[PDB]
């Protein structure tokens, strides 16, 4: 279908980047949109065929090419704090024929910032079920917690005994901003994992809360007593208390 | 490919009443291909202010087209139509018979 | 109103 | 009181002289209301009937767009086709497309169409069921498979059965004082002479609308129709039509003949003497 | 401007029906769609209508009235998984610009055949400077208000589901960094069901 990379990208005002997009359906009509809370989807640029390209509802800040019919690369010359949004690349057959249906690509998230420092990676921490709930509902809820990270580019998951579980997981939809006042406000995210006391009280099974973070590249200049927020996998783990 | 010869018709929009304003038509039809050169004649001289319809065709794919010009007839002022099409070894001219 | 979906022979 | 909407598209290849020609006309019965001509100036879909001048920017912007699409596909088809039959680039070829709908007196759907022609003869057509295609040769088969895979029948039928009739109804109401008018032919007969023996009788139908008409010669119930002369119904230039028929008889056997004028503006089929 | 999806903030219980309305302005529109967008994801085309009428394929039903230029999507049998924001698209031709509606946010609120409101406290390997009150098992009709004291954080409710046990549960968390932290205080801003099991 429609594929696009990168998934997440953090940037500094003035930096250049190109969002990639491809379609394996012999479509002629590709497009690019950006989604923001206050406006929903908004077209930036769009092409009906090869070598054809044209302005949209918001073409200021973006360039775009269409040498081949399968790729449609969106380009940001010098990044800007307003370019911070989610980008979805879509394609349509056009004059090619078939279902007049338009299909969207997975999208890419981008957070721009005047000073490339606030690339705070997360600090994960798991909290063990309570003797009250374990004794009551006969179930055990473990609350994980990723904090101080920025941008809000994280993928958190639960791994028990070397596998990932989705059964009892329920992490927050979209994260919070710790200081709902700040411009470069860091975030915090939560998640839960519910289990039967019989499983939690079993000394030999291990629980791990994994948090993928997306930060700076390994080839990014830096130097302030602190490592590069490079895409890390900050984790937290916990064991049972047959207690 | 297919070739058809234009059926030519030259008449007027209203009863040719010597003196009153009227319109002279030259309806060419059933031709093919589309390229066709049609002109209105007045005493053997090409009339300039001549209008024509948007090329259309019929159920059998033949093309029809109408050429008209406002005019005021007189017992002696001759009008004709001149059509040219590949099917025509030589431009065909058709006078106006006020009866038809 | 014109049909909105032509396709090539 | 049936009505219909038809769209006619012609595209002609110009060997060595640039892009091909693209004419597009849209009718409602025997009346035209829109056009597009690559050769024209505006290069937009233009009105041709005053009641279509009432639609807004949204309409014309859309219609212009779609006709350029239609042009674009056709522009392509000429090259595709030329390949199919492996013809030379030196010659010019013609493509024609026609589609539309028919509604009955109840003004509801009744028929749907879509014929495609190349060099003056059917290339492919949609069957009445709107789910099947009829190919005219081995080349046209390729087009058939190609289209049976893109779902042209599926989308067109939706158009033909739905939006075509919905918009036709809209036009009819809007062109009330024009499209729903039914003009009765102003018939009369004329008599010319060839010699001291044979005369020529000519029946005349004039100022009638729609064009649907059937002028007939008859001999007290017979068929003087094999040896007569018919003329293609011709437009008058003001929205009405004209037509006539004539026969030869020796200045005599002329009072027993009959002309049967049939038109929907006439309660009973007219009959004449002179 | 062009297209209007009725209401942004919306809601609906389980097993019920969800009706989404959409209205477009271009009479010439000929192709209508319905997309589903799960938070942080891409819109997955879920419905296309080409003729005006009722298309009911799947658990979804789509209605199209061209005369009123209105578009529908009724979801019979509500599952919490349907929790997503529904986008409505319309266009004229293969070259027309697809037009979307601001999207109407839908919410499938789970019923708890047996409610058991309570607030528990859970600690973690001390190298972390924070404690958390886990408010769980609320009635589908409870709402977790905001946080008054900034140096104190909040979380918006989330439904958790257990496949083998056929038990789900609503929950939300509270946490922060300072010598004064009460779980009574935690949710001192909302319709906490009275029955709060506050053990310590």
């Amino acid at each position: 279908g429609v594929t696009q990379t990168p998934k997440f990208q953090v940037l500094k005002t003035g930096q250049s980047m190109t969002l990639q997009c491809a379609q394996d359906m012999n479509h002629e009509y590709m497009s690019w949109y950006r989604q923001d809370p206050g406006m929903g989807l908004r077209l930036i640029h769009y092409s009906v065929g090869a070598g054809i390209t044209d302005q949209g509802e918001v073409p200021n800040g973006y360039n775009v090419s269409r040498s081949t019919t399968e790729d449609f690369p969106l380009r940001l010359l010098s990044a800007a704090p307003s370019q911070t949004s989610v980008y979805f690349c879509a394609s349509r057959p056009g004059l090619a024929g078939g279902r007049p249906e338009q299909y969207f690509g997975p999208g890419t998230r981008l957070t721009v910032t005047e000073d490339l420092k606030n690339v705070f990676p997360p600090e994960v921490a798991v909290f063990e079920p309570s003797e009250a709930e374990i004794s009551h509902t006969q179930k055990a809820t473990l609350v994980c917690l990723a904090t101080g990270f920025y941008p809000d580019h994280v993928e958190l998951s639960w791994w028990v005994n070397g596998k990932e579980v989705h059964s009892g997981v329920s992490t927050d939809p979209q994260p919070l901003k710790e200081q709902p006042a700040l411009n470069d406000s860091r975030y915090a995210l939560s998640s839960r994992l519910r289990v039967s006391a019989t499983f939690w009280q079993n000394p030999r099974n291990h629980f791990r809360c994994q948090v993928q973070f997306y930060g700076l590249s390994e080839n990014d200049e830096w130097a302030q007593d602190r490592a590069k927020p490079v895409t890390q996998i900050v984790s937290a783990e916990a064991w049972g208390r047959a207690d | 490919m297919i070739q058809r010869t234009p059926k030519i018709q030259v008449y007027s929009r209203h009863p040719a009443e010597n003196g009153k304003s009227n319109f002279l038509n030259c309806y060419v039809s059933g031709f093919h291909p589309s390229d066709i050169e049609v002109d209105l004649l007045k005493n053997g001289e090409r009339i300039e202010k001549v209008e024509h319809s948007d090329l259309s065709f019929s159920k059998d794919w033949s093309f029809y087209l109408l050429y008209y010009t406002e005019f005021t007839p007189t017992e002696k002022d001759e009008y004709a139509c001149r059509v040219n099409h590949v099917t025509l070894s030589q431009p065909k001219i058709v006078k106006w018979d006020r009866d038809m | 109103l014109l049909f909105g979906y032509p396709v090539a022979v | 009181g049936s009505h219909s909407m038809r769209y006619f598209f012609t595209s002609v290849s110009r060997p060595g002289r640039g892009e091909p020609r693209f004419i597009a006309v849209g009718y409602v019965d025997d009346t035209q209301f829109v056009r597009f001509d690559s050769d024209a100036a505006s290069q937009r879909m233009e009105p041709r009937a005053p009641w279509i001048e009432q639609e807004g920017p949204e309409y014309w912007d859309g219609e212009t767009r779609k006709v350029k699409a239609h042009s674009q596909t056709h522009r392509v088809d000429l090259g595709t086709l030329r390949g199919y039959y492996n013809q030379s680039e030196a010659g010019s070829h013609t493509v024609q497309r026609m589609y539309g709908c028919d509604v009955g007196s109840d003004w509801r759907f009744l028929r749907g169409y879509h014929q495609y022609a190349y060099d003056g003869k059917d290339y492919i057509a949609l069957k009445e069921d709107l789910r099947s295609w009829t190919a005219a040769d081995m080349a046209a088969q390729t087009t058939k498979h190609k289209w049976e895979a893109a779902h042209v029948a599926e989308q067109l039928r939706a158009y033909l059965e739905g939006t075509c009739v919905e918009w036709l109804r809209r036009y009819l109401e809007n062109g009330k004082e024009t499209l729903q008018r039914t003009d009765a032919p102003k018939t009369h007969m004329t008599h010319h002479a060839v010699s001291d023996h044979e005369a020529t009788l000519r029946c005349w139908a004039l100022s009638f609308y729609p064009a649907e008409i059937t002028l007939t010669w008859q001999a007290d119930g017979e068929d003087q129709t094999q040896d007569t002369e018919l003329v293609e119904t011709r437009p008058a230039g003001d929205g009405t039509f004209q037509k006539w028929a004539a026969v030869v008889v020796p200045s005599g056997q002329e009072q027993r003949y009959t002309c049967h004028v049939q038109h929907e503006g006439l309660p009973k089929p007219l009959t004449l003497r002179w | 401007k062009e297209v209007e999806q009725n209401s942004g903030p919306l809601s609906v219980p389980e097993g019920a029906i969800a009706s989404l309305n959409c209205t477009y302005s271009d009479r010439g529109s000929q192709s209508f769609f319905w997309y589903r967008q799960y938070s942080g994801k891409s819109p997955e085309l879920i419905m296309s209508i080409y003729s005006n009428g009722d298309k009911e394929d799947g658990r979804f039903t789509a209605q199209l009235n061209k005369a009123s230029q209105y578009v529908s999507l009724l979801i019979r049998d509500s599952q919490p998984s349907d929790s997503a924001t529904y986008l409505c698209a319309v266009t004229t031709d293969s070259w027309g610009k697809l037009q979307f509606g601001a999207g109407t946010q839908v919410v499938v609120t789970p019923d708890i055949q047996n409610p058991d409101p309570a607030v528990y406290q859970l600690r973690d390997s001390k190298s972390s400077d924070k404690s958390v009150c886990l408010f769980t098992d609320f009635d589908s009709q409870t709402n977790v208000s905001q946080s008054k004291d900034s140096d104190v954080y909040i979380t918006d409710k989330t439904v958790l589901d257990m496949r083998s046990m056929d038990f789900k549960s609503n929950s939300a968390v509270a946490w922060s960094n300072k010598s004064d932290f009460a779980c009574a205080n935690a949710f001192n801003n909302s319709i906490i069901p009275e029955d709060t099991f506050f053990p310590s």
